[PDB]
């Protein structure tokens, strides 16, 4: 009709969420992969498309082969980049890009230039009348709506911790991790293979995949919890593997997760996520420090572990000194909320000058999208 | 709650537990003691059938089991002290020095020693429904 | 007048089937053999055809031989391979090979030497305008008009599981077995030898074919069947031959067909047909297994019997997860099967580019027919 | 007599290797399966070894069934292991278990459990005074005496990529691949039974095994090969099978090898050695990174081919920065590189602590082997 919505459309590394704004949660999530048969080979007729994946690849799971444009949360490639919006506009959205402004959400360190080109896309190929380029971290943070507060971000690739005051992220004061979600999956299954299970394949990802999400969960203490694992009975507990088979799983449900706490696990050097938050507080203020203790907030997928607010409780009161109060907070449906903000950023009427337009784009190119503005 | 507690497997009057670990057959009584569950004794072939059950627990593991051998007689018994038919008792070896109470070790019940260490199984009675 | 049928020969080991695409079933069906008097002596007068064999071999019986080409499907020589097209096209279809084109069936590991051969053959001697070479077990499939399932196809010579999906067969899963068929007749001869019948015979083996049949069926139990025989009464059945002779028959009922399932009785180390399935099935990915045992269908003229569905299902659950369902799913006319895929592919019109055409017969040589078609 | 051997074993998959440390090689090698009569079939007298297998069964290929406890390297049942044992120290060795302290070796990925098992069985069985587990490749390592350098080990039923810096192997770096001999072996007479021929049964895998070895080679160019093939009279070469028979060979003779190179082949996606190479030495820092392509050992079984250096050198080099130093070094008899870690490791008088004791067993249980040791 008139007035226009904002598409929020947020490009995960592996699963790639879009909406309209003012919706409260994305309408379309789907696998962010590519895939085809590997082996193909041949029949009497198709029908068959050659490389969407999305929904299809996942049911598909046996049959296909998986690439990611953007593993490393980073649009890897174009070609395929491309396929992701339109399978997004008009597959799952049914909107023209003619009508709607889109916001495009991008992970924090994307380099300047392919900004220009995901704008280049929206523009050209797409035709949508204005788009906006987005920093997920930021939606994220957007949606949480809180000025001052030290919030770890784990997501599937990265795991962040920013002190925020005010709402101005310190720079300084962020560390990056490697680790993440993307990680704890395929640890899942190296243990899992150990015991005599093989979960080499991509089929069989997706399984430990399901296995540690419903599964696993994070110990009170790393060391009680192996020696109660001894005599636990309760850790015994079963899967049923899509063939049949059922495969019994105590103790990797709790080493699993433990990575991010000692990711020497994994083998990586960097500190855990404690470590991190206590460092990224020391690299603040003094006076500062406070707010954040009382005020850290968790986000992403990899946050969601009941027993994480409780661990990092206990973690963070032996690192800090006994006066200063430590709150935790862990809103409810975080993995959402990078979405959520910007959905929220998208919708805003106040703000649309914000958005950018595409004589914007004619006259200084692309490049708008990226200098004095997002 | 149920008739069984959970991570136990019921057939007919029954309950099992399979144990994750290995312990000790003494050690083990007293972990089962702790439930309230006793070591398994196989009173008949159709309980002894059931063990196949185990066969899906990955691999057969050598678990022990109720029977115990008293050492001078020998004789086997199980921790109440009965009298298992023939089908129960062990099987030979030439000799050597050692010997206590048994381990099925999948489809067949077998001997080793006690210190050594293996996996258990405990038995409950299931609570039996009356109307 | 215009248009074209396919000419679906299905040269098959014991039984050549073929008539025209579009049909519901071959036209035309005849034993593959070449037989001539073995004893000959002369006469006065003449009036014999040398080797037909065909239909007339059959009430022959006493005084031919016979000799099968087709063998093991693979067509061993040319020469009566070509005297047995010229039969069915010219006697039994009456038919100008000129006008039509014709797809033609082969066996799965036949060789491209032969394929092209065949071509040779259609083209030069038969003249067609164009051929097609088909692999009889994807017509089989083609006919059935399933994606997905693991089907048990057992004919004359061989007996296959494959798996598919999505109209794939996975050639890795795919296993053979040597019997079939044949390994049942002869067992059948020598079984029945051992009472104090002979049927060392030509004659005596088409008797001996004639009733495994109608007469034997398979059981729910092997020990179980063979218990109960003693009392028999039922086994018992009469057989009378042809000279006139009664035979008594039956505990041979069940044991000719017990050999599919304990292949020892051939003295085949192979495993059962359920083994084969089961193995199959493992072979493919865990996710897919539910499919297919859901999906299994039983195919060839071997499948016929009575009583193997219900054997089948619950021979498979004893594998089985005992969550997973089962379905074992026959098509009532599958003997046929074969052809009728012949049929259709050759039927299909929207298909017809695959035909291969004189021109790259000429061009190519046989070979386009073998690469990058069939 | 006082001072003592290792008595070092090496439970192979397909053959155990055994002998005194030391030892510049294995004194005893045969094969491991387990083989008795399928058909059996009675007589008058007896005499035979129910399962022996070892050498006699290989005389005896005609008759015996193979069963390899040892499948997949890693033991699945105890009573056959307990025979092998028994056959390699009274039979083949002819040394007493009570005289002789012993080392025995294990798969990569070996559960704990069975490690008990193992070393369980040593003792009380054997009743050896001592015992020692090692990890294959550990032993192999040590055979070669690089500290450092990254080597691809691929021997009967596995393949691996290993990098190694400074005497330890960088667990994250290296990954396996199921593709190795036994799938070689498998492969060639299925692409055998391709044209003529049909190798189903257990002699005849060693009949083709046999082919495998003399006939195989890696061709420079898998591409060019291919075009090579129709006009090579080099390829033809020929053997001559157990009965009679003499067959050809050829073009299968480098395509065999080739699923090394192409995975594909055989229906694997993994990526090929050299793909696993480059893939394992990004996995290490860019600076150690230098050090393995420096250093590229070969080891085990399938590296065996000759021509495998320099293809691999040429894939390498193609993968490899320009300025980048590639070397590739293949030892010359490396097969028994695994037994020769272990006598080293076993004949190690100063590490001779390191042995496992009956009182570590009768203390500790067995497991003190696999807990802080091996
Ligand atoms: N309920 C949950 N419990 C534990 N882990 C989860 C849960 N939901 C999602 N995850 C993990 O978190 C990741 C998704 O979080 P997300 O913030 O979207 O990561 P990213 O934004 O880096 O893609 C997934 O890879 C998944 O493994
Ligand atoms: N109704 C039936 N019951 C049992 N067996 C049958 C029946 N019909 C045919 N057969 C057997 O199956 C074979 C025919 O099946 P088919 O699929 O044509 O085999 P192939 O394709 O290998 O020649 C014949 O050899 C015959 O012995
Ligand atoms: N000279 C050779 N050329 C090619 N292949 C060989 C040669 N010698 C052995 N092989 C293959 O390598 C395997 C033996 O290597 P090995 O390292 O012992 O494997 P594993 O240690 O996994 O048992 C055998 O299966 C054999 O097929
Ligand atoms: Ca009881």
């Amino acid at each position: 009709d008139d007035d226009i919505a904002a598409l929020v459309v947020d490009n995960g590394s592996g699963m790639c969420k879009a909406g309209f704004a003012g919706d409260d949660a994305p309408r379309a999530v789907f696998p962010s992969i590519v895939g085809r048969p590997r082996h193909q080979g041949v029949m009497v007729g198709m029908g068959q498309k050659d490389s969407y994946v999305g929904d299809e690849a996942q049911s598909k799971r046996g049959i296909l082969t998986l690439k990611y444009p953007i593993e490393h949360g980073i649009v890897t490639n174009w070609d395929d980049m491309e396929k992701i919006w339109h399978h997004t506009f008009y597959n799952e959205l049914r909107v023209a890009p003619e009508e709607h402004p889109v916001l495009l959400t991008e992970a924090p360190l994307n380099p300047k230039a392919n900004r220009e080109k995901m704008t280049q896309i929206m523009f050209e190929t797409f035709n949508t009348p204005a788009m906006y380029v987005a920093i997920q971290a930021v939606l994220s943070l957007y949606a949480s709506g809180r000025t001052t507060g030290i919030v770890m971000d784990s997501g599937d690739g990265v795991t962040h911790t920013v002190p925020i005051y005010e709402g101005y992220a310190l720079p300084h004061a962020i560390l990056r991790l490697d680790l993440a979600g993307r990680d704890l999956t395929d640890y899942l299954m190296k243990i899992l293979t150990e015991r005599g299970y093989s979960f080499t394949t991509t089929a069989e990802r997706e399984i430990v995949r399901d296995i540690k999400e419903k599964l696993c969960y994070v110990a009170l203490d790393f060391e009680q919890e192996m020696a109660t694992a001894a005599s636990s009975s309760s850790l015994e507990k079963s899967y049923e593997l899509p063939d049949g088979q059922v495969i019994t799983i105590g103790n990797e449900r709790f080493r699993c997760p433990e990575a991010l706490f000692q990711p020497s696990f994994l083998g990586m050097e960097s500190c855990g996520i404690h470590e991190t938050t206590f460092n990224s507080i020391m690299k603040c203020d003094v006076d500062i420090r406070k707010d954040l203790y009382a005020n850290t907030v968790l986000s992403g997928g990899t946050t969601m572990y009941p027993g994480i607010a409780d661990r990092m409780q206990k973690e963070i009161t032996a690192l800090a000194p006994s006066t200063m109060k430590i709150k935790i907070i862990a809103p409810p449906e975080r993995k959402y909320s990078v979405w959520i903000g910007g959905s929220i950023l998208a919708s805003l009427s106040t703000f649309q000058q914000m958005w950018i337009s595409k004589q914007e784009y004619d006259e200084s190119g692309p490049s708008i999208v990226h200098r004095k503005c997002f | 709650c149920s008739p069984c507690p959970h991570n136990w497997i019921q057939n007919g009057k029954s309950c099992y537990y399979v144990f994750e670990r290995w312990e000790m057959w003494n050690i083990s009584k007293k972990s089962c003691l702790k439930e309230g569950a006793s070591l398994f004794q196989i009173d008949s072939k159709e309980e002894m059938e059931f063990i196949s059950s185990i066969g899906k627990l990955k691999g057969g593991n050598k678990y022990w089991v109720g029977v115990f051998q008293d050492g001078i007689s020998g004789s086997w018994f199980w921790e109440d002290g009965s009298s298992p038919l023939s089908d129960l008792l062990p099987a030979e070896r030439q000799r050597s020095a050692g010997q206590i109470c048994g381990y099925l070790k999948d489809s067949t019940l077998i001997s080793d020693k006690c210190d050594s260490w293996k996996y258990f199984i405990c038995e409950k009675k299931a609570f039996g429904s009356c109307i």
